[PDB]
């Protein structure tokens, strides 16, 4: 579970 | 009064940021790729030689995906037939090329469908994983030695992680570790035998008559976890006449009495290795330190050199325990641990001494340790100007702990407040990356002086292009609740007039130790929404967020979906109270955890929000994976925390959705936040007679990241928000 | 100027139609359920006795789902624990009750999870299927004899049909057939061993942590079909000391040379049985006629009583070959076959004579044969007033074929044009059901006279309620294309003023041999749309439709998704040309085949339609089941019809959807038109950058019929149409 | 494949 990434 | 940042500008990507990806190869040299030529640069002088040309591989036959150059400069590894798996896993085909005899190695080659390859840290030894087993090549052209023989698909993993170890613990596919000079190869073995399977349909090209059922070992919360073992093998003594011998290192005994995880491995010296184990209940962890035992050929960990780490407010580490940084002789190390008042600072341990000494303190946290010389430790923290959302490089004199120097704070204080760093082989040089709030800026320095050499890239190219367009502005500030400051950020439309009523979108993530309010420069969907549509796009770092010490982070322990969700609703109120916000046009949206929060907010019946969009939301924690979920919630049993699991679902709030416009989106091939989660929400809302729209994405996963899907979803969302906000 | 038929009136079902379900038990008596008491009525006099009271089963313990009374009146069978499977399949628990000794049979009972039960046609013998094997009880209280021992879940089916036989051939779960007096039990055996599996996820209550994978044997088009065998057993000679002997009846050698289907079985006499087999390529079929051979103990079918049936314009039968109706002695039979100019009429065969004589001709079709006496044949046709959408009872004098009498045409010609019939045990009496265009009307008659006895039910109760509300009106008429008339119907809003511009919804099905334009009275979603929203809801029976002879029906053979779709677009044009239709507000919608057509229409780029709604659409024929798909298209191979399979998908038209508003809906647990189909459409549209909305229904199947889902979907569609038509 | 019907 990790942030929506750039 | 020019033109704005349009949806197409985002989706077609018309405004490109430039990077400067260098790969250090020595004390003073690095490699950099320039219009398809790898060049080598001289750190001191900036002059550069051509290392290998785009000509070389014109007739390779295949499309080359990625290079990788042996430490000793003699060979170059070529990756093709890339096929993605999960977040970091994939398979590929590989070819080695000898840079002396200008040629491709044609025999004793690496198999197609290799799962991981790595060079040794020095020389040109190779280790690779194929069909879940480990192999070693001492020389590129010689035959490879088989190390493990137990590898078995979806059951035994030798040298690579299973699903949950990849995603939630190591953040890598690779589960093998060379010793510094390359004598030894350490590796983990994961046994998934009794780990339940998640299964979902995959449709493929329309040519496929019957749909496929993907099935994957995946432990949901409370379910049965994998198990692990750890070996070290000696590559110098490999036979080709005998199978190799792998020495086991058992977990500590404190671990053995129950479920546990291997969560860090760090080589300390040529013959010393450190491991960190963690209990299934993640508030107790143990570091071992092992020496090679010449006499006996095995490894030796004195219980005298053990090291315990525990918590009672929450869990150990930000996400997992920190990693040690040893000194050259390997008898002491520095490690970021949480201090007396709950701030994360650098501690200094002796390998056989229970107690450490903190070498930094303050109302701020060390983000990470970046380099270690014999008399300087370089690190990154959020200390400068007492803002948690900012990031700077610091050095600390080892012989004198009050001699702290800031290396980046005043280099360019208006453009640059978010630094990260790449050091040379012995910290002789270092590259800084500044990523906000101005356009990214890469420079280069010598450590001897802390003297700034040259500017590597400054995006002035992009800068011309951007004054032609009406960009938005970013405010970063805080509000106060119960005499603690909580930070927030806002993307403001161009010519923002603070006495007009703008409609507001709250952009949420809010998971434990997250931080959505920072100084980074971004060109994204929010940019379009502010610039072209005059929407204020805000984010708030409430309770549970990190980098602000443990009192704020651990406030949600055993209690997920309570405080962090309330605080998002609170921040929304405070924003409308600021007067420049259209009271009756407030939306909210997020992805993953953010989707869960969004959903819990809309379900709260607070009346603050007109509508929301949840993308790949968690809907009840019992569905999500164990390593992550239990870290915060413990087990879903009556003797433990089952009450809070049940109390915290999205479906229990179905009834309150009658008062909002809801948009639910989920990819059908999500292996992370399974489709199951959204499917269960939708059912709950239908049973209670609430209207909403769903939207599936055939065969898309947790990224919804395929080219055409990415375009389609952002379009579909944009239209939804515009309509909910009455924008033409 | 009162109130209208509202969406809630439909969904909550406030206006109920009354029925009159009777079950004939003798020559002159029938049973009827009333306020929970089964009464027996005397056909002649209309007087009635109480047969069994609602008291009897107050303390049964369980909720009783359905009764069923042994022919000889002595016992009554009780169905509880009903659990639905597919269209007609389910399982249940059962209890028998002895009506003489007023009690429940307590020992030697029928197992829980029984799959099918049936009484013998006379007496009280019982046959049931449990775990895919057949069992027989001679007496309710005695132990049951096991007939088959090969039954195996998802592999061997004894006495019940597999998926595709249930849905596409027999329209029943039951695959066993008693002989008339109950001596013999015939049955089929289906072997699904190499039939591929369709698999899809099922989510269940939110309590279920890991989703379930339903997996089902289902042959998609061109794939591997089941295989079948047919046995007859003698129940009089059952041992209890020996396994019971089943006599196989092999099948025509002209069928054994390749894939085939068993598709009709009809008992002719006490010792004569008729079977109809059909080739996998469905334009050749063969009837066998078998006699019991007292000496051998076997069944023998002479090849000189065999009877072939074939086509070159298309397939045999409307959906399958028709069923024979034998004479008492069983040496001749009547059967509905298609004649020289392609109209379906009654033929008269001798069992051992190749040639038959037609006993009806005309430019119309017989719908079905309803009864046979020694000198009268009763049948149903669409002859009256040359309208295919109407239905009436006729009798024909056997001794004189020009003596045809119409039994229902003038009974009430304004209210009643759609009759169906239920005859008494020896055609001594008969009940007519009139279902349109007026409110349904049930009467009762004696056959001796064709004298109308009493009115059974007339819905006058409902009639009061309905003048209080502004109902819509139904037009039924035709248009002309290429000098053939094609029928259509329209649901017109109340006070329809033929010089206003109304918005129009085209309600489509359009599958082979369908008929959407008829005289039936219906209270449905169209009623709401016309009455409350002033939308004209139309349906058109173009090419491929049935009951208008073979030239119209077979026009789409080997060519699905071409003509029937064009003709729907054509009819739409002709409708706007009628002047009372809002040219720029035309929609289209359908379910199943109808969803496919709808989708193909919207994909056609004809500009005629603003928007559409496709519910559980087929998207490419290779995904749909074999028995159905191949009936019309043959096999998807290059040597056969693969070109037309490929040429006829929805996804090939993705690009043209840019010009319409599309709504896609599909249940995730659809075992019929698999979710796969819609999932493949959605992907195709995304890849081409077309916007639309999808909407899944968690765990709903092809019906979307569960209580709360039914409400939710019709609501979601209504809102979509209103918005697309700019309605308030 | 058949028409459905409420
Ligand atoms: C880039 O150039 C260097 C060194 O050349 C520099 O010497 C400095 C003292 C200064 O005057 C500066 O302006 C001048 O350009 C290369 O160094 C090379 O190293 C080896 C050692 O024998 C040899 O290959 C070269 O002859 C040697 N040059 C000198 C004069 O020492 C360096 O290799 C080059 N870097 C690359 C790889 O681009
Ligand atoms: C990897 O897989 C490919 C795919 O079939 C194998 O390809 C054959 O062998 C050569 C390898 O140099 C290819 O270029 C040819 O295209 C293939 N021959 C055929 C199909 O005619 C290949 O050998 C595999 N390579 C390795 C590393 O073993
Ligand atoms: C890398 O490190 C290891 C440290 O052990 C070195 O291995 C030892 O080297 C010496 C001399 O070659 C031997 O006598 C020992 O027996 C070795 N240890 C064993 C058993 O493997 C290795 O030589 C190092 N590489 C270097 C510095 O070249
Ligand atoms: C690890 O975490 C748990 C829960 O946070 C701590 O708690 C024990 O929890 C159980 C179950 O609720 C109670 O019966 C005990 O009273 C708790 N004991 C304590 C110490 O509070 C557990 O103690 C933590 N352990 C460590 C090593 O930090
Ligand atoms: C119903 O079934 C069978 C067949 O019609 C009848 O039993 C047969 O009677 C004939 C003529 O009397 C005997 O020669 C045979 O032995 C019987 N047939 C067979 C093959 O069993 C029976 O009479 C009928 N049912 C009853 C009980 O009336
Ligand atoms: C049923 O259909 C088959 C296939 O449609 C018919 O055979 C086709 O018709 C003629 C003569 O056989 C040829 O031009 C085609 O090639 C045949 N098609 C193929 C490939 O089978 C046949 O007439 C029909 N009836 C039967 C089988 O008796
Ligand atoms: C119904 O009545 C039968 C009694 O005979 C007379 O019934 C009168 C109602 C009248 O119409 C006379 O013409 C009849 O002759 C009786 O024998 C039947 O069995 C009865 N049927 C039932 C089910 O009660
Ligand atoms: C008339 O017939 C069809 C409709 O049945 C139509 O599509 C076609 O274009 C016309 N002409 C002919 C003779 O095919
Ligand atoms: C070494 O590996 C074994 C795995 O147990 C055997 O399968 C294999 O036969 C053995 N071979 C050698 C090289 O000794
Ligand atoms: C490849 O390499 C040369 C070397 O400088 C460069 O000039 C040329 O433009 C490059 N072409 C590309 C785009 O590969
Ligand atoms: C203050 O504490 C927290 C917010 O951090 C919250 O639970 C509580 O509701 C607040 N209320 C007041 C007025 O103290
Ligand atoms: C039983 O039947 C009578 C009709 O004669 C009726 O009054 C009563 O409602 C019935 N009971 C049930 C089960 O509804
Ligand atoms: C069916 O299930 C019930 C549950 O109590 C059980 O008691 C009974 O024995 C079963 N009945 C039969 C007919 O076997
Ligand atoms: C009958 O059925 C099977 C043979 O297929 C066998 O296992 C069983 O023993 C037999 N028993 C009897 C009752 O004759």
């Amino acid at each position: 579970m990790w942030p929506v990434d750039p | 009064s020019r033109k704005t940042y349009t949806l197409t500008d985002y989706l077609k990507n018309t405004y490109r940021l430039k990077l400067y990806s260098l790969r250090w190869i020595s004390d003073h040299e690095y490699l950099y790729k320039q219009e398809n030529n790898i060049l080598v640069f001289n750190a001191e002088y900036g002059n550069s030689s051509v290392f290998l040309e785009n000509s070389t591989f014109d007739e390779f036959g295949h499309s080359i995906n990625d290079y990788s150059i042996s430490p000793d400069g003699q060979f170059i590894l070529l990756e093709y037939n890339y096929v993605k798996q999960w977040r970091h896993s994939y398979t590929a085909s590989y070819d080695i090329y000898d840079l002396n005899k200008r040629q491709l190695i044609t025999e004793e080659r690496i198999p197609n469908n290799t799962q991981w390859v790595t060079w040794s840290p020095v020389g040109h030894k190779l280790a690779y994983v194929w069909n879940n087993d480990i192999y070693v090549k001492i020389e590129p052209n010689l035959p490879s030695y088989r190390i493990t023989w137990t590898g078995k698909e979806d059951i035994i993993y030798n040298g690579i992680t299973d699903w949950v170890y990849e995603e939630e613990v190591f953040s890598a596919y690779s589960a093998l570790w060379w010793s510094p000079n390359g004598t030894f190869l350490a590796y983990a073995q994961f046994n998934d035998t009794e780990v339940p399977l998640i299964e979902y349909s995959f449709y493929s090209d329309e040519s496929l008559q019957y749909p496929k059922t993907v099935r994957v070992p995946y432990p949901k919360a409370g379910a049965v976890n994998p198990t692990v073992k750890f070996f070290v093998v000696n590559t110098d003594s490999l036979s080709s006449v005998t199978n190799a011998t792998s020495i086991q290192i058992t977990a500590p005994a404190s671990m053995l009495i129950g479920d546990h995880y291997l969560c860090d491995v760090t080589w300390a010296t040529q013959e010393r290795i450190s491991l960190q184990w963690l209990r299934r209940i993640q508030n107790y962890s143990v570091m071992d330190i092992c020496d090679y035992d010449e006499s006996s050929g095995r490894w030796n960990c004195l219980v005298a050199r053990q090291h315990i780490e525990m918590s009672t407010t929450g869990w150990v580490g930000r996400f997992r325990p920190s990693e040690p940084h040893f000194t050259l002789d390997g008898n002491s190390f520095y490690k970021i641990i949480s201090n007396e008042e709950g701030y994360r600072h650098i501690c200094y341990f002796q390998i056989d001494k229970k107690d450490c000494t903190f070498i930094t303190k303050g109302t701020w946290e060390v983000i990470g340790i970046e380099a270690l010389t014999s008399d300087y430790l370089y690190y990154i923290s959020n200390e400068y100007k007492g803002m948690p959302g900012g990031r700077n490089l610091y050095k600390i004199q080892l012989s004198d702990y009050t001699k702290v120097t800031c290396l980046s704070c005043e280099l360019n204080p208006e453009r640059c407040q978010y630094y990260s760093v790449s050091f040379s082989k012995e910290a002789k040089y270092y590259q800084l990356r500044c990523s906000g709030p101005g356009l990214p800026l890469y420079t280069l320095h010598s450590s001897v002086n802390d003297k700034g050499l040259r500017v590597l890239e400054d995006n002035s190219a992009l800068d011309k292009m951007l004054q032609n367009v009406q960009m938005p502005s970013k405010k970063l500030d805080f509000i106060i609740l119960n005499e603690t400051k909580f930070w927030y950020q806002m993307i403001l439309p161009p010519h923002f007039d603070k006495s007009k009523k703008y409609p507001l979108l709250l952009d949420v993530y809010a998971g434990p130790c997250s931080q959505k309010a920072d100084t980074v420069f971004r060109l994204n969907w929010a940019t379009y929404l502010a610039s072209t549509e005059n929407i204020i796009v805000a984010s708030f770092d409430g309770r549970g967020s990190g980098y602000q010490g443990d009192k704020i982070m651990h406030a949600i322990n055993r209690r997920l979906g309570t405080f962090e969700v309330e605080d998002q609703i609170e921040a929304a109120r405070q924003f409308s109270k600021m007067g420049f916000v259209d009271n009756k046009r407030i939306a909210i949206w997020g992805w993953s955890y953010g989707g869960y929060v969004t959903s819990m907010v809309l379900g709260s019946g607070s009346g603050v929000f007109k509508c929301g969009i949840a993308v790949a939301p968690v809907s009840r924690w019992e569905y999500y994976d164990s390593v992550y979920t239990e870290r915060y919630m413990g087990l879903p049993t009556p003797e433990d925390n089952l009450d809070h699991y049940r109390n915290s679902t999205v479906m229990s709030r179905a009834e309150n959705f009658k008062q909002v416009e809801y948009l639910l989106i989920h990819g059908t091939a999500d292996d992370n936040v399974h489709f199951q989660q959204s499917a269960q929400i939708s059912k709950a809302l239908v049973d209670v007679g609430v209207d909403f729209q769903a939207m599936w994405y055939t065969d898309e996963d947790h990224g919804i990241a395929s080219s055409t899907a990415h375009q389609h979803i952002y379009t579909h969302m944009s239209h939804f928000i515009k309509q909910c906000f009455s924008l033409p």
